């Protein structure tokens, strides 16, 4: 299952 | 070897078409089991191994949702890294990302990892302590400082120590008869003439899993790795692999040369010879 | 950073005339990921499928293009690949011994 992390570079 | 669950992200910009494309592949060890492609007709996370197919729509809806959110973020991340490097807007560019967990004997995290790349070059990576980052340059330091500010590492560490290993264990059970049992190579030797002073002898190993194998030729006990052509291991197309090892011998010595196969599916190491 | 594809052409099982098999064109070690792959039979494109784009530790991409086929003594197979890294398309003929 995927890691759920919306993070911007 | 210890089992691993990993995901590979690939984001590619298309400034011409104004959009971008996002790929995901999920692996347990050497075995692909899911995929996502934002360019697909109503794109969703899809099964790619038989044993993951039993999952309920709940699983698929979630992974699909996470895939599209992530694809969305990458559309701006592509544009951000372009700004960090003062690059033009004309050409297609690429960000890549791998992350994963190795399963320990105690059923806990053995090792978690994450590395990112920009245009085929290392950008930033999570350290083994899962609490800090290493940036490869100026641009990555900007990214690193942001991820420090909002404590991105803790989200990663919590995932890797918890959810990642737990789902891996579940996948190891779901596909036990393929992921957990070794599959020995079907082996044989072929012979191929040429000149008067040479005959090529080629040792085959087919349909093996896992990927790690050892092919070697010996001449009366003596290694011949010096002049042994060895192909890069390649996929059969059905979840297993192929590899061959060859060398040229004088047209009568065929019996003085022996191929040596080691693979964990084999009970004992093998020694083959031409017939 | 650009990297030309390594191409390997082969069958899933040992080529045996008449007995249906799988013709594989394994394209690897390339970058960027945009690529075009055709399988050929006596020189003409077919209807193939392919596994999903992935990459190795060195960040280079790989995928398998493959179609179900039936080997004989007549038919000549191959693989045609184009990439930004190639002057003209690369054509690699299938060799059942290698």
């Amino acid at each position: 299952a995927l890691l759920r992390s919306a993070t911007y570079y | 070897g210890p089992h691993s669950l990993s995901y590979s992200y690939t984001a590619v910009s298309r400034p011409d078409r104004g959009d971008s494309r996002f790929f995901i592949v999920g692996y347990v060890d050497d075995t692909q089991f899911v995929r996502f492609d934002s360019d697909a007709p109503n794109a969703k996370m899809e099964p790619r191994a038989q044993w993951i197919q039993q999952e309920g729509q709940e699983y698929w809806d979630r992974e699909t949702q996470i895939s599209k959110e992530t694809a969305q973020n990458y559309r701006v991340d592509l544009n951000t890294l372009r700004g960090y490097y003062n690059q033009s807007e004309a050409g297609s560019r690429t960000i890549q990302r791998v992350y994963g967990c190795y399963l320990g004997p105690d059923g806990l995290l053995l090792r978690g990892y994450r590395q990112d790349a920009y245009d085929g070059a290392d950008y930033i990576a999570l350290n083994e302590d899962l609490r800090s980052w290493t940036a490869a340059d100026m641009a990555a330091q900007i990214t690193k400082r942001k991820w420090e500010v909002v404590n991105e590492a803790e989200g990663e560490r919590s995932y890797l120590q918890g959810r990642c290993v737990e789902w891996l264990q579940k996948y190891l059970v779901m596909g036990k008869d393929t992921l957990q049992r070794a599959e020995p190579p079907k082996t044989h030797v072929t012979r191929h003439p040429s000149s008067d002073l040479g005959v090529t002898l080629r040792c085959w190993a087919l349909g093996f899993y896992p990927k790690e194998i050892s092919l070697s030729w010996q001449r009366e006990g003596q290694d011949q790795s010096q002049d042994m052509e060895l192909v890069e291991t390649r996929p059969s197309g059905d979840g297993t692999f192929q590899k061959w090892a060859a060398l040229v011998v004088p047209p009568g010595e065929e019996q003085s040369y022996t191929c040596h196969v080691q693979h964990e599916g084999l009970q004992e190491p093998l020694t083959l010879r031409w017939d | 950073v650009a990297r030309p594809p390594k191409v390997q052409v082969y069958s899933r099982h040992p080529a045996e005339n008449g007995k249906p098999n799988y013709l594989n064109c394994y394209v690897s070690g390339f970058h960027p990921p945009q690529i075009e792959i055709d399988l050929l039979k006596n020189g003409e494109k077919m209807n193939a499928e392919q596994s999903d784009l992935s990459f190795s530790k060195d960040w280079s991409f790989y995928l398998l293009v493959h179609t179900e086929f039936t080997p004989n003594a007549v038919d000549q197979y191959s693989c045609r690949v184009k990439h930004v890294t190639l002057d003209k398309p690369k054509i690699v003929k299938w060799d059942r011994d290698h």
